[PDB]
């Protein structure tokens, strides 16, 4: 709902995952030219993973289930886990050195 | 016995049958024999059928994907880069991640 | 045999995520009947779909049989959420 | 070209969900060799007992042997009895082994004594598959009761399905003498609850009792069985086969065979004649080898499409051969399954 | 042709005719189970059928014929007649 609609506009093809809300959902449904009331519909229930690819890349609108990449590297930030450092017990500090 | 064309010819009339489509005419449907389309995934109803999406229209034309933090867009997004980069079939390809 | 415990209604719309149901229960009205805020369940064969009420009363009822038949309100809509695995 | 196991899997979950199609089941030999009593197993397969034969018994076998090889493939039990009771029809076949004769009917006497004594090995603790099998029955009140053929000579199925009391009804009615009944087969006006059990191969404890030429099962007799896999008498095999045959023909039926080898004759040909005849009728084929091994599915599913038989390594579905996507199926297996269906029943 | 038995869609006016022992013009066919009917063969018969280990079931007339008539003993007729029978066949008797 941020991106600009003259931007979105002109993108030939949509991966339309699950999307929860309506305003996001209107607004893509008002930015795609091939549209099958079927399947338009199914956006609020889509699984962790399907997608519906729409747009000039494909003959028709298709709902896909894309392929998982093999398990050992997914994409993962790093960030901090604040139920482990948390967990921990408080040991004492030296915040001298942190001046 | 050619292929299938969007578009009909003739429009049924009253008292036409009504039948259900089998596996073999799915793949009929979502298969063609180009060689710039490329597998992504498998269809939702039967996961024998192979989602050729094209390349030259994705890349070209433009792309997009949209959808809530929920859904895995993260794992979608590696997965198509990781297939569109293979070694084996694109060993000159060139992507740039404004991560 | 009959209809079973916990035994609301039948679909009888489907608009992909936006399922109309026709309550079956005469004047039961008290776990209490479906509210705004309760949930739903429809087993389909091995598995069951959870869903949560939406709206309940005229606003439920499809546009023609409002039409038709304006003074009968026994409708309920139902969005799905999400199904139970194996 | 490729499968997925998964897929399978789900919609052999939706199809056991079902009350309003009839289930029926086929406990072949391989059930048995799939549950470990002692080191050995508790019941070996048909390789074994023809083994077991072999080394326990001499030369009148080997020359049985040799004139049955003369023709024939590998053989196995039924074989040889088969070919003793033809001997036995003829009177003065005691010319072709050069035996004189009344030497056959003693050693038949003796082989069927010993596998009477070999197959009586009761069944172990409630932790039996075959308890499982039974708990998943009488688990839900389906309004089509459920009928299970069973090729084993053993009784591992009786005990099983009487540790846990459920409805039962096998043919036989009495409490003495069990007078087997031809009537109350063919009107088939039973309540619902009862389940039906049909041997198709015969069991141990049936004894043929001769004089006015009539058949009882009961207590097991010292020697006295009637072991025969289809015996030629001028009959419980004929009606009980047309039993099977009218099921089959039963709309929307689904039928398992677990642990069958397909080696038989007169069951593939009529399981094809039942497919061939009603097309909505679905047959479950679960192996556990290599799928190679069994030319006859093969055949069978390359005719009937309404025949699914899975194999450990490939799989052929709908007249088309393919192989499981990245051995795999372990549902093959009896342990598996029992698991798969005690898992289903809650 | 077997179905057509089945389905018993026959003129009314046409009757039937079943040889329960089989005839002398029936023969087999060597590379399938037949029992082609036609000329009479040279030598080649098929007299008493009782040797055949139900090989494809079904093809064999006694069984078919037997089933014909076992159907229409169950039909609730009320008239059958029987001449020069030596009820000598335990087959025809027990049915």
């Amino acid at each position: 709902s941020e991106i600009d609609s003259t931007i979105l506009s002109q993108c030939g093809t949509l991966f339309a995952l699950r999307m929860n809300n309506s305003s996001d959902r209107n607004h893509v449904l008002g930015a795609v030219s091939d549209s099958f009331e079927g399947l338009m519909g199914m956006l609020p229930t889509l699984r962790t993973g399907e997608a519906i690819i729409i747009g000039e890349s494909v003959r028709l609108p298709m709902r896909t289930i894309i392929s998982p990449p093999p398990f050992g590297r997914r994409p993962d930030s790093l960030d901090p886990d604040v139920t482990a450092k948390w967990s921990n017990n408080r040991v004492q500090g030296d915040y001298k050195e942190v001046l | 016995k050619k292929e299938f064309e969007r578009g009909v010819s003739q429009y049924p009339t009253i008292g036409d049958k009504v039948h259900i489509v089998t596996e073999p005419d799915l793949k009929k449907i979502y298969g063609t024999q180009n060689k710039k389309y490329i597998s992504l995934g498998n269809i939702a109803s039967v996961d024998s059928i192979p989602a050729l999406v094209n390349i030259d229209t994705l890349v070209t034309r433009h792309s997009a994907v949209l959808g809530s933090t929920g859904s895995g867009k993260s794992t979608t997004v590696t997965s198509i880069l990781q297939r569109i980069s293979d070694m084996s079939q694109f060993p000159s390809a060139r992507i740039i991640v404004f991560d | 045999m009959t209809e079973a415990s916990t035994y609301i209604g039948t679909v009888q719309d489907v608009n992909g995520a936006n399922i109309r149901v026709v309550l079956d229960i005469n004047t039961i009205s008290s776990y209490r009947i479906g509210q705004i805020g309760s949930f739903v369940r429809i087993p389909i064969g091995y598995i069951n779909l959870f869903g949560i009420v939406s709206q309940v009363g005229a606003g439920a009822v499809p546009d023609k049989l409002l039409e038709v038949e304006p003074y009968g309100h026994r409708w309920i809509s139902v969005q799905l959420v999400g199904e139970e695995g194996i | 070209s490729y499968y997925d196991t998964t897929q399978q899997l789900s919609l052999l979950k939706h199809v056991l969900s079902e009350d309003k199609r009839p289930i029926a089941f086929i406990i072949a030999a391989g059930c048995p060799v799939s549950i470990r009593h002692n080191d050995a197993p508790l019941i070996p397969d048909v390789a074994g007992l023809t083994r077991k034969i072999s080394d326990s018994f001499d030369s009148l076998l080997m020359k049985i042997i040799q004139n049955l090889k003369t023709t024939i493939p590998n053989p196995t039990i039924e074989d040889i009895l088969s070919y003793i009771r033809l001997l036995q029809q003829i009177p003065m076949s005691g010319k072709i082994h050069d035996v004189e004769n009344s030497v056959i009917n003693a050693l038949e006497e003796s082989i069927c004594e010993l596998i009477e004594e070999e197959v009586n090995v009761d069944l172990p603790g409630n932790a039996t598959p075959y308890h499982k099998i039974a708990a998943w029955i009488n688990s839900i009140n389906r309004e089509h009761q459920v009928e299970i053929f069973t090729t084993n000579y053993d009784l591992l199925m009786e005990q099983a399905l009487e540790e846990l009391n459920v409805p039962y009804f096998d043919g036989f009615v009495g409490s003495k003498r069990a007078f087997f009944d031809i009537r109350t087969i063919e009107e088939n006006k039973l309540p619902s609850r009862w389940s039906k059990l049909w041997k198709l191969h015969g069991s141990i404890n049936w004894q043929l009792d001769k004089q006015t030429q009539t058949i009882w099962r009961g207590t097991p007799s010292k020697g006295c069985s009637l072991i025969h896999p289809s015996h030629l008498k001028y009959m419980p095999y004929l009606v009980m086969m047309d039993q099977l045959k009218l099921f089959l023909n039963q709309p929307s039926a689904i039928l398992i065979t677990c642990g069958y080898s397909y080696k038989d004759q007169h069951i593939n040909e009529v399981l094809s004649q039942g497919l061939q005849t009603n097309p909505n009728a679905l047959i479950y084929g679960l192996q556990y080898d290599v799928l190679e091994n069994y030319q006859e599915a093969k055949d069978m599913a390359l005719k009937r499409s309404n025949l699914i038989l899975l194999a450990k390594d490939r799989a052929i579905i709908g007249k088309k051969e393919g192989e499981w996507k990245p051995l795999f199926f372990k549902l093959g297996d009896f342990q598996h399954l029992a698991s798969f269906l005690e898992e289903i029943s809650q | 042709d077997i179905r057509t038995i089945e389905e018993n869609k026959l003129p009314s006016r046409w009757s039937k005719l079943w040889k329960l022992h089989g005839s002398i013009n029936w023969q087999l066919d060597k590379q399938t189970q037949t029992i082609w009917r036609g000329t009479p063969s040279k030598g080649c018969s098929l007299i008493h059928p009782s040797h055949l280990k139900y090989d494809q079931s079904r093809k064999m007339p006694y069984l078919v014929m037997m089933d014909q008539l076992k159907l229409f003993l169950n039909q609730p007729s009320a008239i059958l007649i029987t001449c020069g029978y030596s009820y000598k066949d335990q087959h025809i008797n027990e049915v």
